[PDB]
């Protein structure tokens, strides 16, 4: 069944996702605002 | 160059050098499979490491009987 | 059938000879004690 | 001792009688030789990274330099442009004389201290 | 507990004071 | 001393084989010039 | 006309802010008695 | 001309001679395999798989043939000790011969492809230039790999059309080649479950067939083709090297920690079994069980199989060797002949004392005897003048239960100390040191030698990956940087985006 | 002109600190590795894993603070904060050694990020990637010593702890248990590091002492312009000097600087290999010929037998306190000791 | 030879810089001071105080000996001090 | 035999020094 | 006899050393910092036992 | 069989040394 470590695994998995998604979310926004002029 | 019978048979398998699908093609799909495989390898690693402990999975020699 | 066009001369100058022989001889000097053990 | 294992004997007994590892002058000697090796690699790799194309791929790039030629054989501005971006601009030399003086000074001074 | 608020007070005050002094130029 | 008997042939080919390789390449370089 | 907040500003304060906090904590530690 | 370190680049644009070179390399490898096997056969002693198994004898390729079902010699012996058996053609000798024949055949094909390099197959039909369609080659080769991987799992390993693989009990006592049924549940990802190895090859084989189908039919996107330089065969070398050092690290790890594919009757015990007293616990479990059912001490220890006792000995621990201590383990401590029995030490008051075992970290270890509580009660002292715990003062004795010395007791302190010095190594065996002129110093096993070599090659191949990957992405500046590089491209602020001339300020 | 190219644009802007795609991996991991070491050395004990104090908070100084390895009983556990050992409790995670795996793994991924950054910047500027390649050597050292080595042993406990003195203890351990000074792979490393330092000093001094007079000042630094085409020192006079002083000299500037890359990079790679062997206790501990003779002939003595007595002292005298999980009790009477001392 | 950010030398000689930082720097210093002086650091990181390395008549190290009960072991040691 | 081997390699190195110095390829200006 | 206790340490190849273990052994502790040239020994045999070559080198 | 152990090295060098000599002379003939 769903043991404590499998629960921890999902916690670690979702936390990583949050960190990467938040980071990329911010990085995309900034890059949209402050573009280079060609 | 020398032509041979086997050569003429295999010819079309080596006839599309440089042909690409446009732009990003299936790159979004590739990334999905990569991410699943990463999770898959994490699980397998953490099972072996005993960081992920699963019911009925005794990571020991004693799992031979 | 033409001769193979990809063939190339190879070179080792005298300084590279001296450097390589020194490498080999010093390695042998280093490892010989461990081979005889 | 004038021997390889004798050198080691000397080191070990020196550590028991003087605790040389916890002595700052030995710690500076390590910084001198580790930093010396580091900067040897750095300088070697930055100059090698910025060799000016003078040869074909079938030949050693070393043949692009001729003993006594007056021109420099690499582009120091490109090397500086690479290293200053690797870190930040002002942690990279653009004066070759200051650079080579630094190469000389760091290991010499560290080994003075360890002696 | 209370020791957390004690620690965090100077940081929040300093962050406040920097905000006050820089806000006009940050808007520009 | 009771050393490994094979250490001698090991050392001898360790010297001989790569040295011969370099000498071969050197000599045929000279005769091009 | 220079910008105030930059990537550089973040890098600088990412290091500078904890450095001063740690310095304060380590200074307090010199007065701990056993 | 070419420097020595670049001679083989003449094959980069020559697919025929590239194939000839690959054939020659394959002939060499197959030839090594056959030669190695013949040498091992000529030196292997099959007469005692209990105390002189293959792994004590420095056998390296023998266990890989046994792992997949080759177990007998044309000479009539088998590695499980059955005598008078008939393996058919796939004996150790027949496998060795096959590889040799295979080598010879590859060598002739190498010659043909070297001479007849200029095949039209290798020419791009549009441009007339040598070209390989690497994307399609990958899908073909992957599809093939997938079919082989599937077949190997679906037929060989299951025993549906094949022999199965080596399986054993947890204590390495009764191993044999058996067909193995797949494990499809989560315990199939358990390294110690042999059914998982079957399921892996079946599933991965199907996935490989499907991905291969995909890679034959679907062209690479243009973004990826340009990013990975898919027109450059050296990108393949770069990623192939990476996949290979990945694989090498994995097989070093599983060899060292142990898994279902590195069984201990073929490669020896692991160091962790010594660390955790794995075999001593089982032995004690059995002796306690014989005592409870009413057996005497003599009887309970005499029931301990010699093979299990021999695992409980530090000389079979693969972390007790050295780099230049060469040859089989037998060359060090000797050829094990017999278990002497289980040594029990007691002091003059009759308490049982316990020798503290040597940890794998220590070349030498002192002799210290403890009571059940771990309190020191005797030792062999270094300085004698202030000794409290000597064997002489404490009246230590040793009695033997089981084995060769069963029922015997020794009381003369020098003999008792002698067995105490052996007991730090675990169970005590009689060795033949004469036959091989053994020097008495521990060597590592094939498990140790294989891990070492594969961990080192993996690390080195990581450099090859960095090297060839660099050469792939920087092909245009391999011979030097643009002599017309202008300082505005490498100076600061000129371009908004580094190296993009269209972003000039 | 989608989001990917726009983000590429922004990552690769010329700014005071270049970011790049490699920055996404490098900057978090480098900062966390660094931050974990400063946090641990300032505040965190080693009492429950090692029986040691190891933070400023506890009374240690810069030389003796460390982030210490986890307890031997953790094996090779990743020791994730959310894993089954700490169970999400930050405090217990610290006390169990979690900061060690945290620093080592983030440090590993930071090293990758830094080498990717070298590739990225070199590609954008148009130089060859030899600085990246040179950096493979410190990578090999790090992974072999901090990861491969303890992975072959019983646990992370036997990896180096991250501290000045703790590394000093690592060196001495390797002398007594592995006889690492006798290892030819370490010896090649030594030659590469000492040889690199020598090359560094001798090249810097030669250049500075074969300069051309290019200005009138007594400070010769000012007489160099980064855009000048002319060599700033005389290869020819440098070659003559060294030929007459030493017999041989460099004559090819490209070879010279490549050699400077080669020597220390190769030396570090060689030592990494030896440490991989020591992961398995595959040491160069002994010479068998010497031991056979010395066992039979009590008048035979060499600097090799003298050093093994020192190793034997190191092991017996440091094991009980250095490996507290083993519960080694060595009574006075078993300690090896010479006369008087 | 510039990428657009304001020169450091110009910043740290400016009056506005020191109006902000003559506050923010001592504040951060005092914050860290209090982190320690209040005893919070001991509690957050689990670091023993000078009176809590050993129980009064104990001279054994409370060494963790179990991987999966490690947490409970530390907790058991600490209760032998309360 | 081991002594002979050690000294032989040493003497080959000394001989190499002699050729490397006195029979080097001469550096030639440009 | 490096440490002056009549416990002679073998350093040369012919007396059972290899390249790694061989050494020219330091002069005897019995001599300390005294100058020990050849002509101060009663014989070369003595000079060799007490470590004379080290000082010369 | 109790054979002479210097037999191996004597045979190896008997083959290698004169063989290498000829290979050296032949290769430098082809490149000139
Ligand atoms: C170069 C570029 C570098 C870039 C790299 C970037 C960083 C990537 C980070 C990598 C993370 C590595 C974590 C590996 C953890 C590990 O291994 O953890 C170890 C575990 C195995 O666990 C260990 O297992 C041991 C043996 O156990 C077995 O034996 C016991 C004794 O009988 C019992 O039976 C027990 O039940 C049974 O399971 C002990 O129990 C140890 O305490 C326990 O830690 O493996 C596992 O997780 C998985 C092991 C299989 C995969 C092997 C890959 C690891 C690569 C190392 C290869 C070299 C090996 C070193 C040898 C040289
Ligand atoms: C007709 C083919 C054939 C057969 C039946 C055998 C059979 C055997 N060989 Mg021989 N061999 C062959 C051809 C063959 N060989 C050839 C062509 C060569 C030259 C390369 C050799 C070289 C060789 C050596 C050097 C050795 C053997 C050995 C052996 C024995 C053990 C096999 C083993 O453990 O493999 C192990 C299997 C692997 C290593 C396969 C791993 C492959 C990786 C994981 C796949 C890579 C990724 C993949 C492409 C991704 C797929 C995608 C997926 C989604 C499907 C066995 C008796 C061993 C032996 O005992 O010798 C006497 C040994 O040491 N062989
Ligand atoms: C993966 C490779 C592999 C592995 C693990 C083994 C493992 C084993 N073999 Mg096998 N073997 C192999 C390949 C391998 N072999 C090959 C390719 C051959 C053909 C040459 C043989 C031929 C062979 C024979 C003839 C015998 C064995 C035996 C053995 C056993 C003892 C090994 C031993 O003492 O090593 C000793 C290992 C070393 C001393 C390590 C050497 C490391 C070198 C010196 C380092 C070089 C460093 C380099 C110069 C530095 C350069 C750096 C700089 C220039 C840049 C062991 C089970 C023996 C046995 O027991 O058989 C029953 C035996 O008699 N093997
Ligand atoms: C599948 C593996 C593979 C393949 C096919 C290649 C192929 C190639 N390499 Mg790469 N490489 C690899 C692995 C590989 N490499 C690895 C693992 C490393 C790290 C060590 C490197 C490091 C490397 C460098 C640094 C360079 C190359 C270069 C080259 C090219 C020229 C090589 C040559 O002429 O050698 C000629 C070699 C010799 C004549 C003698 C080599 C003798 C060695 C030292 C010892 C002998 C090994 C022994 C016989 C058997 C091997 C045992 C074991 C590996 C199986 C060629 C495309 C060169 C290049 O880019 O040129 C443009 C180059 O400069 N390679
Ligand atoms: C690029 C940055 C980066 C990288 C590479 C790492 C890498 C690592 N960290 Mg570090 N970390 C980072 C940034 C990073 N961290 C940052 C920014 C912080 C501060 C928040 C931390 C704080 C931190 C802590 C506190 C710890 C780590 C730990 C770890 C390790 C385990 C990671 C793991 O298991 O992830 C698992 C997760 C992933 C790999 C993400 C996979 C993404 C999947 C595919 C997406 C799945 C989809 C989603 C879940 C679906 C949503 C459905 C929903 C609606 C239900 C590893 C060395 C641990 C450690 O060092 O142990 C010693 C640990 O305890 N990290
Ligand atoms: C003449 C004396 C001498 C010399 C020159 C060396 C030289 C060497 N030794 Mg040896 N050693 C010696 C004596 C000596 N040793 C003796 C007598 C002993 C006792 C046995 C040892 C025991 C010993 C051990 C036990 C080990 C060495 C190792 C090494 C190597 C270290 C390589 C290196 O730079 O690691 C430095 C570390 C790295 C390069 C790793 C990556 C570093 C990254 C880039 C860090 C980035 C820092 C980052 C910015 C944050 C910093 C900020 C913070 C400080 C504030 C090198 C070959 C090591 C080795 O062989 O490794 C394979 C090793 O583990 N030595
Ligand atoms: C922009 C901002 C960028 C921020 C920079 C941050 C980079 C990371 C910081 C790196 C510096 C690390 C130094 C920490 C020293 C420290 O805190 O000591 C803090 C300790 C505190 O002092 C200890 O305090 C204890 C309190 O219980 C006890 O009283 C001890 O007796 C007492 O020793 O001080 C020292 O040990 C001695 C002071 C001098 C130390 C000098 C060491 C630094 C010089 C060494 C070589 C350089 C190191 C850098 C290269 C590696
Ligand atoms: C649980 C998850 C925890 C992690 C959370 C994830 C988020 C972390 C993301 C960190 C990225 C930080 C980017 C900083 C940008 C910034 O603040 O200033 C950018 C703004 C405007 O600055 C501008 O500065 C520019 C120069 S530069 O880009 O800053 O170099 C200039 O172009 C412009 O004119 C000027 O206005
Ligand atoms: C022709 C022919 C034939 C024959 C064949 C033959 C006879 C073959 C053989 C083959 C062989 C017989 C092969 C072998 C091989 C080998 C090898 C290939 C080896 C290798 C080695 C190496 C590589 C090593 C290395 C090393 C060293 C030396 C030291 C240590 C380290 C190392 C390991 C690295 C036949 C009849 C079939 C048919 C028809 C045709
Ligand atoms: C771990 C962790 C984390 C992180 C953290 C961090 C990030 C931190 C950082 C920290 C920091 C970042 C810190 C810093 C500090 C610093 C210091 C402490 C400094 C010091 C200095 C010194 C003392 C110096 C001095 C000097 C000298 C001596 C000489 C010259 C001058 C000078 C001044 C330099 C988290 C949260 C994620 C969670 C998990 C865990
Ligand atoms: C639904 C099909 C999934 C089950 C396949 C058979 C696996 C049964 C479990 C096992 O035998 O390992
Ligand atoms: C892909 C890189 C992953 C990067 C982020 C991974 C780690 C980020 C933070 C995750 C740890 C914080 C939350 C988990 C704390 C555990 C508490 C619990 O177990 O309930
Ligand atoms: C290479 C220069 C010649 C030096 C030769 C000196 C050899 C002296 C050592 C003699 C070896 C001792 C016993 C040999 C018997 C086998």
């Amino acid at each position: 069944t769903i043991t404590p470590s499998l629960k921890g695994f999902f916690i670690g998995l979702l936390s990583g996702a949050v960190v990467l998604g938040l980071t990329f979310a911010v990085l995309i926004a900034i890059s949209q605002i402050d573009k280079v002029q060609r | 160059a020398r032509r041979t019978w086997l050569g003429d048979i295999l010819r079309p398998l080596n006839s599309e050098y440089g042909k690409v699908a446009p732009g990003w093609g299936t790159t979004p799909l590739m990334a999905v499979f990569m991410g699943l495989f990463l999770v898959f390898l994490l699980i397998i690693l953490e099972i072996y490491n005993s960081t992920l402990i699963l019911d009925g999975v005794n990571v020991s020699w004693k799992a031979l009987g | 059938m033409e001769p193979n066009p990809n063939r190339q001369p190879v070179e080792l100058n005298r300084t590279s000879l001296y450097l390589g022989l020194l490498l080999i001889l010093v390695l042998a000097l280093l490892f010989s004690s461990y081979f005889f053990n | 001792p004038l021997g390889i294992s004798g050198t080691f004997n000397f080191m070990i007994v020196f550590q028991a009688e003087h605790n040389i590892l916890m002595h700052p002058f030995h710690q500076l000697g390590v910084a001198g030789v580790f930093g010396g090796a580091l900067f040897c690699a750095m300088h070697g790799s930055l100059v090698t990274s910025s060799l000016i194309r003078e040869t074909t791929e079938t030949e050693s790039a070393n043949y692009g330099y001729k003993f006594g030629q007056e021109e420099e054989t690499y582009n120091i501005v490109a090397a500086h442009g690479y290293f200053g971006r690797l870190i930040f601009q002002y942690a990279s030399f653009n004066n070759s004389r200051s650079l080579h003086f630094f190469l000389a000074a760091w290991p010499v001074v560290g080994v003075w201290f360890t002696a | 507990d209370w020791r957390v608020l004690v620690v965090l007070l100077p940081v929040l005050l300093a962050a406040g004071w920097a905000v006050r002094n820089i806000l006009p130029y940050a808007v520009k | 001393m009771e050393v490994n008997q094979l250490g001698l042939i090991a050392t001898a080919l360790f010297v001989l084989v790569p040295s011969v390789f370099l000498i071969i390449l050197y000599v045929q370089t000279e005769s091009q010039q | 006309s220079y910008p105030i907040f930059t990537v550089r500003w973040v890098a600088v304060h990412t290091l500078a802010v904890p450095t001063i906090f740690f310095l304060g904590a380590i200074a307090a530690m010199q007065f701990i008695q056993r | 001309g070419l420097p020595w370190y670049r001679v083989h680049t003449v094959l980069i644009n020559d697919p025929g001679r590239l194939i000839a070179a690959h054939l020659m390399h394959t002939a060499l490898v197959a030839g090594w395999a056959g030669s190695m096997a013949l040498y091992e056969l000529a030196t292997f002693d099959p007469s005692d798989p209990v105390l002189n198994p293959m792994w004590r004898q420095g056998m390296f390729v023998l266990p890989f043939m046994a792992r997949l079902g080759v177990t007998g010699s044309w000479s009539g012996w088998s590695i499980t000790g059955e005598t008078g058996i008939d393996p058919g053609f796939w004996s150790f000798e027949g496998v060795a011969l096959a590889h040799i024949v295979l080598s010879g055949l590859l060598f002739l094909a190498a010659c043909w492809h070297w001479v007849y390099w200029d095949l039209e197959l290798f020419r791009d039909p549009r441009t007339g230039e040598p070209a390989l369609d690497l994307p399609k080659m990958f899908g073909i080769h992957l599809f093939l790999a997938g079919l082989l991987c599937f077949g190997f799992g679906a037929f060989h390993l299951t025993g549906l059309f094949g022999p199965g693989m080596w399986v054993s009990d947890p204590y390495g006592l009764t191993g044999s080649v058996q067909p193995v049924a797949p494990e499809w549940g989560p315990d199939g990802f358990n390294p110690y479950n042999p059914g998982g190895v079957v399921a892996h090859h079946i599933a991965a084989g199907i996935v490989g067939i499907i991905a291969g189908l995909f890679h034959i039919l679907v062209r690479p996107p243009q973004r990826l083709y340009k990013a990975l330089r898919m027109g450059n065969i050296e990108t393949v070398l770069s990623s192939s090297i990476a996949a290979v050092f990945f694989a090498a690290f994995v097989v070093a790890g599983t060899m060292w920690y142990g898994s279902a594919t590195t069984p201990i009757e073929l490669f020896g015990p692991t160091r962790y079994q010594w660390d955790s007293s794995y075999f001593q616990q089982e032995i004690n479990r059995r002796v306690q069980a014989s005592l409870a059912s009413g057996a005497t001490l003599e009887e309970a220890w005499s029931a301990i199989p010699e093979k299990l006792a021999f695992y409980d000995y530090i000389g079979n621990n693969p972390a007790k060797g050295g780099l230049f201590r060469t040859g089989p383990m037998n060359k060090g401590d000797g050829i094990a002949q017999a278990w002497k029995g289980h040594a029990v030490f007691r002091n003059k008051e009759g308490e049982e004392l316990f020798v503290r075992r040597m940890p794998a970290f220590f070349e030498s270890f002192p002799v210290i005897l403890t009571d059940k509580n771990g309190v020191v009660k005797a030792d062999i002292p270094f300085r004698r003048a202030e000794s409290k715990y000597s064997f002489e003062q404490q009246g230590v004795t040793v009695s033997f239960y089981g084995g060769e010395l069963n029922g015997q007791t020794f009381t003369d302190p020098p003999t008792v100390k002698s067995y105490a010095r052996k007991a730090i190594f675990g169970e005590i065996f009689e060795f033949d040191t004469e036959t091989l002129n053994s020097d008495g110093i521990f060597r590592t096993s094939p498990r140790g030698w294989f891990t070492f070599a594969h961990a080192v090659f993996a690390l080195l191949f990581f450099f090859g990956h960095i090297w060839h990957g660099a050469r792939t992405l920087f092909r245009d500046v391999f011979s030097g940087i643009d002599p017309e590089l202008s300082p505005e491209q490498v100076e600061w602020g000129f371009y908004q985006k580094v190296g993009d001339v269209t972003t000039r300020r | 002109r989608g989001w990917f190219d726009i983000l590429d644009d922004w990552l690769k802007r010329d700014r005071f600190v270049f970011v790049g795609w490699s920055g996404i991996l490098l900057f978090p991991c480098a900062y966390l590795a660094l931050g974990g070491w400063l946090t641990g050395t300032t505040f965190v004990t080693s009492w429950y894993t090692h029986g040691l104090a190891s933070s400023y908070l506890e009374g240690c100084n810069f030389l003796t603070v460390a982030v210490s390895t986890p307890a031997n009983s953790m094996g090779h556990s990743l020791l994730l904060l959310w894993g089954p050992e700490a169970q999400g409790d930050f405090t217990r995670w610290c006390q169990l050694g979690g900061l060690w795996t945290f620093i080592a793994l983030h440090g590993a991924f930071g090293l990758i990020g830094f080498m990717l950054r070298q590739f990225e910047i070199a590609r954008l500027v148009g130089v060859r990637p030899y600085n990246a390649i040179a950096f493979s050597a410190p990578i090999a050292v790090f992974v072999s010593v901090f990861l491969i080595y303890p992975l072959g042993q019983s646990s992370w406990f036997f990896a180096p702890s991250f501290g000045v003195a703790a590394i000093f203890r690592f060196l001495l351990f390797f002398q007594g248990f592995h006889n690492w000074t006798l290892n030819p792979f370490h010896m090649m490393g030594v030659a590469g590091v000492l040889g690199g330092a020598l090359l560094c000093a001798i090249h810097g001094a030669t250049v500075e002492n074969t300069l051309f007079q290019d200005g009138e000042g007594a400070s010769t630094f000012r007489a160099f312009n980064p855009t000048q085409a002319e060599e700033t020192y005389s290869m020819v006079t440098a070659n003559r000097f060294w030929s007459q002083i030493f017999g041989i000299a460099f004559s090819n500037k490209r070879w010279l600087h490549f050699f400077m890359l080669f020597v220390p990079v190769t030396g570090l790679w060689m030592s990494a290999i030896g440490v991989v062997g020591l992961a398995l206790n595959l040491r160069s501990y002994d010479f068998i010929s010497q031991e056979i003779r010395a066992a039979e002939d009590p008048e035979f003595e060499t600097f090799y037998t003298k050093n093994l007595l020192l190793n034997e002292g190191i092991r017996a005298w440091m094991a009980p306190q250095d490996q507290p999980h083993e519960n080694f009790v060595f009574p006075e009477e078993v300690l090896p000791r010479g006369n008087a001392l | 030879g510039t990428t657009g950010e304001r020169p450091f030398s110009d910043i740290i000689t400016s009056v506005r810089y020191w109006v902000i930082h003559s506050i923010t720097i001592p504040a951060l210093f005092i914050a860290g001071w209090l982190f320690v002086s209040t005893g919070l650091a001991y509690d957050v990181f689990g670091t023993p105080r000078p009176d809590s390395y050993y129980a009064q008549e104990q001279r054994s190290i409370p060494l963790v000996t179990d991987r999966f009960e490690a947490k409970q072991q530390v907790e058991t040691f600490l209760e032998q001090l309360k | 035999m081991e002594t002979i081997t050690y000294v032989f390699i040493f003497a080959c190195i000394i001989a190499l020094f002699f050729f490397a110095i006195f029979f080097r390829e001469p550096p030639r200006i440009t | 006899d490096i440490d002056g206790i009549r416990e002679p340490v073998s350093g040369s190849l012919l007396y059972g050393n290899n390249i790694i273990t061989g050494a020219v052994v330091p002069s005897s502790n019995a001599i300390g910092l005294h100058f020990y040239p050849i002509w101060e020994a009663a014989s070369l045999d003595e000079w060799l036992y007490n470590g004379g070559p080290y000082q010369l080198i």
